[PDB]
């Protein structure tokens, strides 16, 4: 077939993504009844397999790369943190693994002004969604990594005393440069990261809200998938703000839009966003998990 | 005489996973964030239920783009952050002359403090 790289430490995470986020979605919306509760247990074992397999790509630093002889990726390590965080009450996640990865990010990859830097890009660039785009990478990657740190905060605050300060520093950098942002993608991902901290207010909030088109989506010219991802981030930001009036058209647009090549991020983010929408929003609209959780 | 969890430091952390309780004469070490400089003994020791003093993390300097501009200077050997203790070299922008003291084009970053030279139109 086609010649393509085989970075298994990345490819296992691509494989793990649908099962984890599907289980997340069904747990959060409490919809296992319709889907079939008997299926949950097998999904849990599949997640456990993915997790256990990922451990072999955990390097002595606690960071992750596609290959054990390749330098660890900042993005991949943060993605692992985010995925493993969603799984902590689904299976036994070793805290040293999760919190070790968090601490490496903080002690090695964060720059003095709060920015997170990638020194060894993932080989499978399709798995990183909108991030693949060149510009505003310092803001976009810092937001991505900060979001992962936010997911690990409660689990790891006790193991990693430096965590809250790293979060605040990354938050400082996002806030200081948000107004100069031009891409809708960055506006949405950084908007979510800031909103989670209660730091998306004033002119920043205005920019975020007014960056949308037709008050229903955040999009930039290019791959449609990146807009589905951006808009899911924006939906999550709206839910942090509890701005339930702006919400309905966004959810309609998202639902009117899942898998294949380059769909890791879209799949993860859509299911996360729509899951939280149904969990939070009073009298939510009616909204297929079968594709993520086959047989 | 047991100790309890080692103390936090700004811009750094211990190199081990923390314990709930720490035996007498046990030790842990600290590491600073990237580009920060450890000042003091990086190791602390438990004894008589108390920890010895933890190190400090000296700030790097974040080279202003641009206070460099309103001082009419740029970086020589162009390629920024510099570590505590590193020297950084500047040049006057074209058509300008050094208006600060004779030596001020080479300066040393220390704990977040950097003294910029200034130039003025000739």
């Amino acid at each position: 077939l086609i010649v393509t790289p085989s970075g298994a430490g990345e490819q296992n995470m691509i494989g793990m993504t649908p099962t984890v986020i599907a289980v997340h979605y069904l747990d959060e919306t409490e919809q296992w009844e319709k889907f079939g509760l008997e299926k949950r247990q097998g999904a849990l074992e599949l997640i456990k397999k993915g997790y256990t397999q990922q451990l072999a790509f955990r390097q002595p630093s606690s960071a992750f790369a596609a290959f054990v002889k390749r330098a660890p990726s900042t993005w991949l390590t943060a993605y692992v943190v985010k995925v493993f965080s969603l799984a902590v009450n689904l299976i036994a996640i070793d805290s040293q693994v999760l919190c070790g990865a968090v601490k490496w990010l903080i002690l090695e990859k964060q720059k003095p002004d709060g920015v997170f830097q990638e020194d060894a890009p993932v080989i499978h660039q399709e798995m990183i969604g909108g991030l693949r785009n060149n510009n505003e990478k310092d803001m976009a990657l810092t937001a991505f990594v900060l979001i992962s740190l936010q997911e690990a905060k409660d689990i790891c605050e006790e193991q990693v005393n430096s965590l809250p300060g790293s979060i605040t520093k990354a938050g400082d950098f996002l806030e200081a440069n948000y107004m100069n942002l031009q891409r809708s993608y960055t506006v949405a991902i950084a908007g979510y990261a800031l909103a989670q901290m209660g730091r998306l207010k004033g002119p920043l909030l205005n920019k975020f809200l007014t960056t949308a088109k037709d008050k229903n989506r955040w999009e930039d010219p290019g791959k449609q998938l990146y807009n589905v991802e951006a808009t899911s981030y924006a939906l999550l930001a709206l839910l942090q703000l509890k701005d339930f009036d702006f919400v309905p058209p966004v959810v309609r647009w998202l639902n009117e839009q899942g898998g294949g090549y380059g769909s890791t991020q879209a799949t993860f983010m859509v299911f996360q966003a729509l899951a939280q929408y149904q969990k939070d929003a009073p009298d939510h609209q009616e909204l297929d998990v079968s594709l993520q959780l086959p047989s | 005489g047991k100790c309890g969890p080692p103390p936090p430091i700004d811009n750094g952390d211990i190199t081990s996973f923390p314990l709930s309780v720490y035996a007498p004469a046990s030790s842990v070490e600290y590491q600073c964030q990237n580009l920060y400089q450890l000042e003091g003994n990086k190791r602390i020791t438990c004894r008589n239920g108390q920890w010895s003093e933890p190190p400090k993390c000296l700030h790097p300097c974040v080279i202003s783009r641009e206070i460099m501009e309103n001082y009419n200077i740029a970086l020589r050997w162009t390629a920024l952050y510099s570590r505590t203790g590193e020297s950084v070299e500047f040049v006057c922008k074209r058509g300008y002359r050094l208006s600060s003291r004779s030596h001020t084009l080479r300066t040393t970053c220390w704990d977040g403090k950097l003294e910029y030279p200034t130039c003025a139109k000739r």
